[PDB]
RNA sequence: GGUUGCGGCCAUAUCUACCAGAAAGCACCGUUUCCCGUCCGAUCAACUGUAGUUAAGCUGGUAAGAGCCUGACCGAGUAGUGUAGUGGGUGACCAUACGCGAAACUCAGGUGCUGCAAUCU
RNA sequence: GAACAGAAAUCUCCAGUAGAACAAAAGGGUAAAAGCCCCCUUGAUUUUGAUUUUCAGUGUGAAUACAAACCAUGAAAGUGU
RNA sequence: UGAUUAGAGGUUCCGGGGUCGAAAUGACCUUGACCUAUUCUCAAACUUUAAAUAUGUAAGAAGUCCUUGUUACUUAAUUGA
RNA sequence: AGCGCCGUGGCGCAGUGGAAGCGCGCAGGGCUCAUAACCCUGAUGUCCUCGGAUCGAAACCGAGCGGCGCUACCA
């Protein structure tokens, strides 16, 4: 039936994926505190690349993840940048789904110079309640198959919500 | 046609222990625990199994046979009533009595308890149930936290202590407790003394009565319903005690049935296995319908 | 023999050491050609390009010596000469680009 | 096909034999019992060889493939 | 060159099995030796400590020192013309009771069960046990087994 | 008989897809002052048992289910093999005598049992 | 599945009995680990003995299990020569 | 695990060809791979399974049972060894 | 047959784990009446093939292909 099976969102994990580190990299985190109120993790390359110019264990990324009402805000934050539009193909098999923005200034976000221009990696990650059958570390279990978020409940969350359309397919 | 299983994959799968793959034991640790010292040939290693369930507070003393285990002792949460605490029958006091109570249990049922008396006046401070000389050995039982993590606070230790004061031997370091201190690696007994009150609890509820009314009447709202104030309940925990080392024997419920009455009514709710003759019919009425052209 | 192996260790030891003797004096000679002098500024170049090939034939010599022909004592003093020989080789290779590389050519335009 | 075989048996040292099996063709079932087997429809065929209907399994799949075998 | 070391040819000795690999079950630590137990010796592949040597590998010995996690041994070892006896300190995962001997103290007790009755009646025990005796006379009836007789088979491809 | 804690043997216990689950118990669940830990009270820690839910976990059942297990005078006394011959055969190898004796295959059946303690219409 | 970002950069979910890794040859062994990350450490310590392999039951090398100390870690059982 | 024969049914938002094509997360057909269910033949350094022959031990008096003596070992304990 | 070497631009050759160059040729422009010479520039590679180690190599370690050189003695 449908007692507690409502789509909630569980996270949503913002990612910047720098060409390199250093000022560069420090600058977009910045851009990521401000946003989210927590300090971000860094990422390191997990190995040598000559086309894209990356080593080793060079600190190459930044992301942070947000729970609670702060996902949901940052998220129509980037929504009302996206149009409420969104690909079918931005949505995931199992019910997560994302979308990539640029210039991270559209989310409200006061132009400073010393930081400058970044685009991110919005990611979202849906369940249902009882996700901690999975997480918690004493009789840990799997989901079932009823209770499994997959895509087209997500888009019908999704559409009922925030009045939004997807595209084509 | 994705979430698929070979047939080879199937075949070659070693399933792990049961209790493995329920996720309840840790069979690394059981072996480091319930292994003896070969030269101590049948002298049973002794586990003070403390664990942690929503609403309840499970302590058992529990030792290794080929067979399976077996239980000296057991004292739960849920029988703190009999000795004056409702409510929080998970907390860190709660389990500070359920460790003294078992402790005390055990030490009745093996005539240990007018010798080591433990610890009477309960202060804080950190010490072992030392062995007093010219008479029989302290009894000597070790935790088993099973897969819980150990973190300064954390309220196994609670059981721990409570067990120690009991006059029960555990052996335990104090860097785990609540009040010690990281930098100066001491433990402050105080701040363990309130904790063993619930002092932790009471500064909750005050600081909670004073702005913030509705959560302390949505939580609380049993202390409310019983006029529990904050400053009481040291002293119900005081008098807990005191009635734990008054009696620690165990008066069992009245259970307002039998075995078979509960077996009776369970046997009818439970489903059965369908046999071979009926399987045989389901398939022919399957065949008969389904591939009978409708 | 053993023997005969460390003599003509030994030889190509001194060859080694009087090649590298007079490869420097080359190398500061170019250096202080005074380079309005640009006929023995080449000069220079192409008679020390002859002595680091003489090295680098004895450093191939070394290789294989170290690889396959049990040396049994002297690692250490086959390591420092090919050391010293490859060492010699940038500076050569240095002089060499320094020469080669032409004033409004695209590598000299793009970064000095 | 026996002088074929016979004109290839030369080609080969020692001694073989040529035997006429009571098998239908290239599968292990006599010629009678394929014959029966096939009179139904528990014979399905493949590319060159063929499967067949067995008693075990789900009954989904069994009734979707053989179904003349189960148009009883 | 040769190669003799201390696991030469141990590959599928100390192969674990098909299916029951990972850790070890409780009751190999929980069993209790006692000088004087005869035990057979099976290496666990899984535990590198205190292994026994190849040679030793599904051999029985006597039981004669117990330590913290271990048990001498007393083995028979077969050296040029006679035995020596050689002494082990095996864990025991490698251990387990023999079951012939514990097999033979149950016939001890039923034998001493057995005197301890009949010495009240004097009924000449005959304690010892006794080989397979011939089988004595029977008379095999044919109601419902009449003799069917058969024959040999001709000769057939089956192919 | 159900359930919980601790287990023994470690698939007859696992896996895939559905269905059901009185009571209680477990569980999901609610909160962040304190001890504590994280980028994130998600995990971990603490507090409440209060606001709710059997949706999931968990238990049980179903499936000519996969797998697994047991048995067969099913294959087959077959393959192989110890011993014997001044046995056969140019040889390769193969019969016979006294003995031991498989695996796959096929068919049939089954799909956790159980120990200590506590609790439940 | 997610901007630049593509076959390969970073992030998220699902499946995953090991198809990876464990300094090296190959072979065993290992999944709440023996793998990866993090914290603390020096037991890679002292005193001599016993035992296993090679074997003459000699040596050398390597290894095993205890005893007597002093320590490390861990809540602890324990583990560590 | 590795080797290996032959077809069958499929999958390409995703191999190479042509065709209808302006192209299209378009269409038809050809050929390669990837998957599914089959099929033929194999392994000293592959294996679930697994013999025969060889091989270790035991079949008591130095044994068993009952009772209670020693210890500085061991146990919470006259508990065990 | 064994051993050792070599295989890199069109030709002759260098080349050490952060990774392809020297000379002559070749192309463009200039100078010259014109061509050489000369001046200013530019381009040029399956690093013999195949696999592996490495985070990564032409280099390190293996399989062959091709071409060279040394030895093949005592009767
Ligand atoms: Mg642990
Ligand atoms: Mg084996
Ligand atoms: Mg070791
Ligand atoms: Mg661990
Ligand atoms: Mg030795
Ligand atoms: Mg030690
Ligand atoms: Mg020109
Ligand atoms: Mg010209």
């Amino acid at each position: 039936q449908n007692p507690m099976r409502d789509l909630k969102i569980e996270k949503l994990v913002l990612n910047i994926s720098v060409g390199e580190s250093g000022d560069r990299l420090t600058r977009a985190s910045k851009v990521l505190e401000q946003l989210s109120g927590q300090t971000p993790v860094q990422s390191k390359a997990r190995y040598t690349v000559r086309t894209f110019g990356i080593r080793r264990n060079e600190k190459i990324a930044v992301h942070v993840t947000v729970r609670g009402p702060k996902a949901e805000e940052i998220l129509e934050r980037g929504l009302k940048v996206k149009e409420y539009q969104l690909r079918d193909r931005n949505f995931s098999a199992t019910g997560n789904f994302g979308f990539g923005i640029d210039e991270h200034i559209d989310l409200g976000i006061k132009y400073d110079p010393s930081i400058g221009i970044f685009g991110m990696d919005f990611y979202v990650v849906m369940n249902r309640p009882g996700a901690r059958v999975t997480r918690r570390k004493r009789c840990k279990g799997t989901v079932g198959n009823s209770h499994k978020t997959t895509k087209e409940d997500t888009v019908s969350w999704f559409k009922q919500k925030y009045d939004a359309d997807v595209l084509d397919k | 046609q994705k979430d698929a299983k070979s047939s080879a994959y199937s075949s070659r799968f070693q399933t792990p222990f049961r209790r493995r793959r329920e996720g309840k034991t840790d069979y690394y640790q059981r072996k480091r625990l319930v292994t003896q010292h070969k030269a101590k040939y049948n002298t049973p290693k002794y586990r003070l199994v403390v664990r942690f369930t929503n609403k309840d507070i499970i302590c058992q003393i529990i030792s290794s046979t080929i067979t399976g285990d077996v239980v000296l002792a057991a004292a739960y949460s849920h029988e703190l009533p009999r000795y004056g605490i409702t409510h929080g029958l998970t907390n860190w006091a709660a389990a500070y009595a359920t460790g003294l109570l078992i402790a005390r249990r055990t030490l009745q049922k093996l005539g240990l308890d007018e010798t080591y008396k433990g610890v009477e006046e309960v202060e804080g401070e950190y010490e072992l149930t030392e062995a007093v000389e010219d008479g029989p050995r302290p009894f000597k039982v070790f935790l088993d936290i099973g897969l819980q993590r150990t973190t300064t606070g954390a309220r196994v230790f609670g059981a721990l202590k409570g067990a120690s004061d009991g006059g029960l031997y555990v052996p335990h370091s104090e860097n785990r407790f609540p009040g010690w201190d990281f930098e100066t690696e001491e433990i402050d007994p105080e701040l363990l003394r309130s904790y063993i009150f619930g002092g932790h609890v009471s500064q909750y509820m005050e600081e909670l009565a004073d702005d913030d009314e509705e959560r302390f009447s949505e939580l609380f709202k049993g202390y409310l319903a019983d006029d529990i104030d904050a400053d009481s309940l040291e002293d119900i925990y005081t008098s807990a005690h005191e009635a734990i080392r008054a009696d620690p024997a165990f008066k069992p419920t009245e259970k307002k049935f039998t075995k078979e009455q509960y077996a009776a009514e369970s046997k009818k709710y439970r489903q059965t296995k369908l046999s071979k003759e009926e399987r045989a019919a389901r398939v022919a009425a399957k065949i008969a319908a389904l591939a009978g052209q409708q | 023999s053993q023997r005969k192996l460390q003599q003509d260790i030994d030889k190509l030891l001194k060859k080694v050491k009087e090649g590298i003797e007079d490869f420097d004096d080359i190398y500061e000679k170019f250096q202080s050609t005074d380079p309005s002098n640009s006929s023995h500024r080449e000069k220079l170049e192409s008679d020390l390009k002859r002595e680091i090939k003489k090295l680098q034939k004895h450093r191939d010599q070394i290789k294989t010596w170290l690889s396959k022909e049990d040396v049994k004592d002297k690692q250490s003093v086959l390591m420092t000469n090919r050391r010293l020989i490859e060492n010699g080789m940038e500076r050569f290779k240095s002089v060499e680009k320094l020469m080669k590389t032409k004033q409004f050519s695209k590598e000299a335009l793009t970064n000095p | 096909v026996v002088e074929g075989l016979r004109r290839a048996r030369y080609k080969f040292p020692g001694q073989q034999k040529i035997i006429l099996s009571k098998k239908w063709g290239f599968t292990n079932l006599d010629r009678p019992e394929y014959l029966k087997k096939r009179e139904a429809g528990e014979v399905k065929d493949d590319g060159a060889f063929v499967k067949f209907l067995s008693k075990k399994g789900s009954l989904e799949n069994n009734i979707r493939e053989f179904p003349e075998y189960f148009a009883a | 060159g040769k190669s003799h070391g201390y696991r030469s040819r141990t590959r599928y000795m100390f192969q674990r099995d098909f299916r029951k690999h990972g850790a070890v079950h409780l009751s190999t630590y929980l069993k209790v030796y006692k000088v004087g137990d005869i035990v057979d010796i099976k290496a666990n592949g899984s535990i590198q400590k205190g292994m026994p040597h190849k040679f030793y590998q599904g051999k029985t010995g006597v039981v004669y020192n117990v330590t913290k996690s271990s048990v001498g041994v007393i083995i028979n070892k077969m050296v040029g013309n006679r035995y020596l006896e050689k002494r082990l300190n095996l864990r025991v995962e490698h251990i387990k009771h023999s079951k012939c001997r514990q097999e033979f103290l149950e016939r001890v007790k039923a034998n001493a069960a057995k005197r301890a009755e009949a010495k009240a009646q004097g009924v000449a025990v005959q304690l010892k046990r006794q080989p397979a005796q011939p089988r004595e006379s029977r008379i095999v009836s044919t109601e419902g087994n009449v003799p069917q007789t058969l024959a040999p088979v001709p000769y057939e491809t089956f192919i």
